[PDB]
């Protein structure tokens, strides 16, 4: 039987809280990092300096730690999660290292991305998977659990397959992309003052209601 | 209190008036270009066509989730952040102990191109992974849908069947019991081991525990949020050496301790 | 330009000063409600002068994100969870076009990989749930399947259909009357006249469903739920 | 998927100061110190870089001779660090700096002894 | 120089003598690879005795789950030659 | 209508006295 | 060096500045105001030479930040005591100027060290990629390190200048040689820190928590003083000359 409760909230005037603590697990956002207003960070989430998390992204660190490294970006509507354990036996924290570009609509769970990598849009990285440094994943790629992307290579497909070896100039292009995305995120960061003015709207909506 | 309190209250009123006037002047200098933030108009639960969602008492619905129309959700289920369950042109049914993970879309169809158009049915103890798309299909009890999978109209996922992550399951495809399908288009991959059935069941049971802590946190009032912010700040670090010099033992308050069923151990 | 950006910056200094003054005034009166964590999400957000222009008839879900120079035509609809980002270039959506729930219509964030292509959506276009359109053009009366990805430089001609889950690679021109699917997307079959009728009927229906949804969201915010949330213990 | 994390996985065993043996896991191409810190056998906070210039023998391990043959010989800097970090200022012939040992497929099954941790958190 | 392990050959020797001196073990079947139960004629009570005779000779206590993976002379020598607590 | 925290009111008065005294100190020196 | 390293970092900061001012005041009032042979001046001369040599070499050997700062302070007290040895009014003036400038520079360095201790900075190698993760902080620490090395036009150049001035006046040439060699060694082990923050590309980085407002304000003021003191140095020169004469008359 589906028995409803009368006191369940149908409309919350505060909206969705961006930072969701879980006990003593408080998400940690660097003072110079951009996090879009409708992003949810929950639990053991650390967003480091120069990193950006874009609209609709969800970073849920309730089973393991989630880290977004220096100058790394998680783009629109990505979901980053983690598990208690990995099939490989290695620690199952989700580690996004520095200068990593995680393309929009990508799903990450208990994967490690080494520094200076690019993840194509709409990619999936599963539990225990590893992307070694200076690698690029094509859009739409699916990396099964425990699988690995060797360093200095271009991979893609469902499941991901070796395509070719990257030229050194291509590998030099990756941190440049991360820096450019950080520069773009700075324009969004400057649109927000440290406090919103919503509390005044709440005030007057209360006052009209006695 | 008293005359001094009233005087300071009046001075503060003047200060707030000046502050708001300065804010307006700055807004005018900006050229009226900045769009103002407003009170949130998102409705977690919303009627449409005189149909009201029927949500059980102990169901975690994230505030950012959109549950619309003729939608029924059973005991112990959880609707995570950014999930959209739009039951406007037809019925959406969700069973007991079923998790619909982050950023999932569940929709229906009024009429399909051919065959009999059916609602979206999701059974009990079913896991639906992050950012899945469930459209006009049927998922029977104790089934698994990987993250980023897309099920089209007419798809039937049988009991103890698995759809792998990223799979595109074509219309009217049937996933038989004890089988795992995957790819674009999805096709038979292999059989499911008993350990994998245990994995599916443990997944749903773990998510009922995770739903409780998330539902507890998301429903806290402003006053409780501020009390726990202060507590979290006060207990973030420690000086047990000076405590031992003082002869006291500082204990973590219960509002900051998670239940044992969600801890890794 | 530069003068507008300087004025916009100096205005933020005056505004931040005024808001701090208001906070001081509340602290003198013992009010701390300014500390409440309220959502700063804006359905229509501007990046300096680049602001979305949305028709008065086009329905936009309150949880949708429309950022920068984004044009929405009459009778169009942006559904729940959709994200449209028009900063580095413009995004235009034609009349009578439905962007289904959780879709992402965006342009390139950087010009490192070439000039940033804009995204053009024609009239009476259906974009299925959770589709990703990145710097492509979609002509009038086309069908984009749910979960499909169209990369930059992609042209989808009139009456052309991208199947569900298809990854259309960069600079891939979909000819008229053709169904393309798979990863990567390849020609699958030719489109039938019944399919063209269903496309048009579907877009007309979504314009009518959007009208219904735009009405129920317009309902005044319930003061009962406000009072229930305020008085929780 | 052709390339797997299990290709790089090197099996190991570590004997803790109290004498109980543990089977630990590390990636070939990474240091023994990182494998030891995965499960907390060595505190990761005590040794955050894999550099000889950021080492006070917090990563020190003892390895039996049958596995020392399979490793590159200790350099002068390593022996300098080990000798100065000894309490008795005596070099231990079976002692290695874990941050300088790189795991290889040839080190499968190696047993390592983890000594008692030295103080490292300078006030 | 200071060592933290007993030499393998020296252990092989100490273990070879311990196993042989234990009665019911003729110094003819005692090879470095010889197994206690299958090749030496020692039952479970005699087999546990050998393992703790290795504890007395080398002056350290073997955790039981290791005392069980010592069914032969290789497994015992493999264990003592790599255990730091051995003296 | 009234601010009730009496310690906060005293501190506000102390800050006001500090500011006014600094101004007078400068003006008469 | 052992006490500086082992004490809590605020204790080390306080010990590296305050007690030097108090005891140099005591030294100047007990001996300069007093009267004996050049024996005591030879004592301080030989101790100054030994201090410069040992401080330079031991600092060159250090891999940890606190120990390096300790040995640097030993070398600089040697530089300062050279001014006491020569036994002139300008010697006392330059000793006071050196003490002042060393105190300000040491407070700058320890504000940086205390800011980085929130992330538990222990080794010089821990400063890798600091020019990327906090560019303004890396520049501020480099200005301090170049001031320590004595490179002009930074405030630290006054100590070097007087060291060589007194030597070529008091007639010393061995002292000039020791000063040259020790200055070059010091420049090497100071610019090693700049090389670590700017030139190295480590595999693993350490991201440091930003400092609080107190340390940032103090750092900004001390950095402005270090870069700009020689543009308007007259008040320090005049006040130190005033003090030097108050001792006798
Ligand atoms: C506690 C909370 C629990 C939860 O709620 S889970 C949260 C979200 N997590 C998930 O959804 C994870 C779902 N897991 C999976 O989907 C996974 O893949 C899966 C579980 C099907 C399969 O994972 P496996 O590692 O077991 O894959 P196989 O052993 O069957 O490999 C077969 C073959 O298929 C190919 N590969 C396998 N997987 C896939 C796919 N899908 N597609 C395409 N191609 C593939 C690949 O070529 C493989 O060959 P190799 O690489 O040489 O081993
Ligand atoms: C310092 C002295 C203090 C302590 C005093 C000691 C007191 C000891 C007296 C009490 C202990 C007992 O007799 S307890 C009685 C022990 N007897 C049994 O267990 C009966 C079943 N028999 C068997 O299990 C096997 O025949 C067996 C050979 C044992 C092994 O098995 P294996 O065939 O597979 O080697
Ligand atoms: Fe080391
Ligand atoms: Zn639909």
């Amino acid at each position: 039987q589906v028995t409803p409760s009368p006191d369940r909230v149908k409309w919350d005037y505060r909206g969705q809280r961006q930072i969701i603590p879980l006990g003593q697990w408080l998400p940690k956002v660097a003072v110079d990092a951009y996090v879009a207003p409708n992003v949810v960070l929950a639990g053991q989430v650390t967003v480091w300096d120069g990193s950006s998390v874009w609209n609709g992204a969800v970073l849920r660190g309730d089973l393991n730690k989630i880290t977004v490294g220096f100058c790394s970006n998680v783009q629109e509507r990505c979901v980053v999660h983690a598990a208690w354990s990995s099939p490989t036996g290695l620690p199952a924290q989700t580690l996004i290292d520095r200068y990593v570009t995680v393309g929009a609509y990508s799903l990450l769970r208990s994967c490690t991305i080494e520094p200076e990598c690019i993840i194509g849009q709409h990619s999936i990285l599963m539990e225990g998977s590893l992307v070694e440094t200076r690698s690029i994943l094509e859009a739409g790629s699916v990396l099964p659990p425990g699988r690995r992307i060797p360093s200095g290579e271009l991979w893609g497909g469902n499941p991901a397959r070796f395509i070719r070896t990257l030229t050194n100039e291509e590998t030099l292009e990756i941190p440049k992309l991360a820096v450019a995305i950080n520069h773009l995120s700075g324009d969004y960061f400057s649109e927000f003052l440290p406090y919103s003015t919503i509390y005044l709207e709440v005030e007057k909506f209360k006052k009209s209601l006695g | 209190m008293g005359t001094l309190g009233r005087a300071i209250y009046t001075v503060g009123n003047w200060i707030r008036g000046t502050g708001q006037a300065l804010d307006r002047v700055g807004s005018l200098l900006q050229g009226s270009h900045r769009i103002e933030e407003h009170l949130s108009r998102h409705r977690t639960l919303m009627n449409v066509f005189d149909k009201s969602p029927l949500v059980d008492k102990d169901v975690f619905v994230a505030p950012s989730a959109s549950v619309i129309g003729d939608v029924q959700i059973g005991k112990g289920s959880s609707i995570w952040y950014g999930c959209v369950l739009r039951g406007d042109v037809n019925n959406i049914s969700v069973g007991s102990g079923t998790n619909i993970q982050d950023n999932t879309l569940v929709h229906v169809a009024k009429t399909n191109i051919s065959g009999k158009v059916l609602p979206t049915l999701i059974g009990d103890n079913v896991t639906v992974g992050h950012s899945a798309v469930i459209h006009g299909c049927t998922v029977e009890d104790d089934a698994f849908v990987g993250m980023g999978a897309t099920l089209l109209d007419g798809v039937v996922v049988e009991k103890h069947a698995m759809v792998a992550a990223g799979s595109l399951v074509k219309q009217n495809t049937r996933i038989p019991s004890g089988e795992v399908w995957g790819g674009n288009p999805a096709k038979f991959m292999r059989k499911l081991t008993d350990e994998e059935i245990v994995y599916i069941s443990q997944s749903a049971k773990n998510y009922i525990n995770l739903a409780q802590i998330h539902a507890s946190e998301n429903s806290k009032s402003f006053e409780q949020i501020e009390v726990e912010r202060a507590l979290r700040k006060k207990y973030a670090r420690k000086d047990e050496d000076y405590d031992s010099m003082l002869g006291i033992t500082r204990e973590t308050p219960p509002e900051l301790i998670l239940p044992d069923n969600v801890l890794p151990g | 330009g530069t003068l507008g950006r300087a004025f916009y910056s100096v205005g933020f200094w005056i505004r931040e000063t005024g808001q701090a003054l208001d906070r001081l005034g509340c602290r003198l009166q013992g009010k701390n409600y300014f500390r409440e964590q309220l959502s700063r999400h804006r359905t229509l957000m501007n990046v300096f002068d680049k602001a979305p222009i949305v028709d008065k008839e086009a329905f936009v879900a309150p949880s949708a994100s429309v950022i920068g120079d984004v044009h929405i035509g009459r009778g169009s609809s942006i559904w729940y969870g959709c994200v449209l980002r028009g900063d580095v270039n413009t995004v235009s959506v034609g009349s009578g076009t439905n962007i289904q729930d959780n879709s992402l219509v965006h342009v390139a964030k950087s010009n490192l990989s070439g000039k940033v292509h804009p995204t053009i959506i024609g009239d009476n276009v259906t974009i299925g749930h959770s589709a990703v359109l990145h710097g492509c053009t979609v002509e009038d009366e086309t069908f984009i399947g749910m979960g499909a990805t169209l990369l930059d430089g992609v042209v989808v001609e009139k009456h052309g259909m991208v199947a569900a889950g298809a990854l259309v690679r960069q600079n891939t021109r979909i000819p008229s009357g053709e169904v393309w699917g798979g990863n990567p997307a390849r020609f699958l079959r030719k489109l039938t006249d019944e399919e063209i009728a269903f496309i048009s009927q579907s877009a007309t229906n979504y314009s009518n469903l959007a009208q219904a949804h735009a009405a129920e969201n317009a309902k005044p915010l319930n003061v009962i739920e406000f009072e229930k949330v305020l008085r929780k213990k | 998927g052709s390339k797997k994390v299990s290709d790089r996985i090197v099996k190991l065993s570590a004997i803790d100061p109290d004498g109980y043996k543990q089977d630990i896991i590390g990636l070939s191409g990474q240091t023994l110190l990182r494998a030891l810190t995965h499960t907390g056998l060595i505190d990761p906070a005590s040794h955050r870089l894999d550099d000889i210039e950021a080492c006070s023998a917090e990563c020190e391990v003892q390895i039996a001779e049958e596995w020392l043959e399979k490793l590159p010989p200790r350099t002068y800097d390593e022996e300098y660090v080990l000798k100065r970090s000894s309490r008795s200022r005596i070099l231990n012939k079976h002692s290695r700096l874990g941050c300088q040992v790189v795991l290889t497929q040839e080190l499968q099954g190696m047993v390592v002894a983890v000594p008692e941790a030295k103080p490292w958190d300078i006030p | 120089v200071r060592g933290s392990f007993l030499d393998k050959s020296e252990v092989t020797d100490r273990v070879l003598s311990v196993v042989k001196n234990f009665q019911k073990v003729d110094p003819s079947k005692v090879t470095p690879k010889a197994n206690f139960q299958n090749d030496l004629g020692l039952d479970s009570l005699d087999s546990v005795e050998v393992v703790m005779a290795l504890e007395e000779e080398f002056g350290f206590e073997i955790p039981d789950n290791e005392a069980d993976k010592i069914q032969s002379i290789d497994l015992a020598v493999d264990f003592i030659a790599s255990h730091p607590q051995a003296k | 209508k009234v601010s009730e925290d009496k310690n906060r009111n005293y501190a506000v008065v102390a800050g006001v006295v500090a500011i006014v005294g600094s101004i007078g100190w400068y003006l008469k020196a | 060096p052992d006490i500086y390293e082992g004490s809590p970092t605020p204790v080390t900061a306080f010990l590296s500045i305050a007690p030097k001012i108090s005891i140099f005041a005591n030294i100047l009032r007990v001996f300069i105001y007093g009267s004996y042979g050049a024996t005591l001046q030879q004592i301080f001369f030989f101790c100054s030479i030994a201090s410069m040599i040992l401080g330079a070499l031991a600092a060159m050997a250090q891999t940890k930040v606190k120990r390096l700062l300790a040995y640097s302070s030993i070398g600089h007290v040697g530089y300062i005591c050279i001014g006491f040895s020569c036994g002139t009014i300008e010697g006392i003036q330059s000793l006071l100027i050196g003490i002042f400038i060393y105190a300000l520079m040491t407070m700058d360095a320890f504000a940086i060290v205390l800011a980085l201790r929130q992330t538990r900075v222990k080794y010089i190698a821990d400063l890798g990629a600091l020019a990327k993760t906090n560019p303004i902080l890396a520049i501020t620490f480099s200005i301090t390190m170049f001031s320590y090395a004595g490179i002009p036009p930074l405030a630290g150049f006054c100590s070097k200048f007087y060291l060589f001035f007194a030597a070529l006046g008091c007639g010393a040439y061995f002292l000039a040689l020791v000063g040259v060699v020790t200055s070059v060694i010091g420049c090497f082990y100071y610019i090693r820190l700049v090389k670590r923050m700017f030139f190295d590309t480590p595999r693993t980085w350490i991201l440091y928590e930003p400092m609080d407002r107190n340390k940032s304000l103090l750092l900004a003021m001390t950095s402005f003083f270090i870069t700009l003191f020689l543009l308007y140095p007259s008040p320090l020169f005049s006040v130190t000359h005033q003090m030097a004469l108050s001792l006798y008359l």
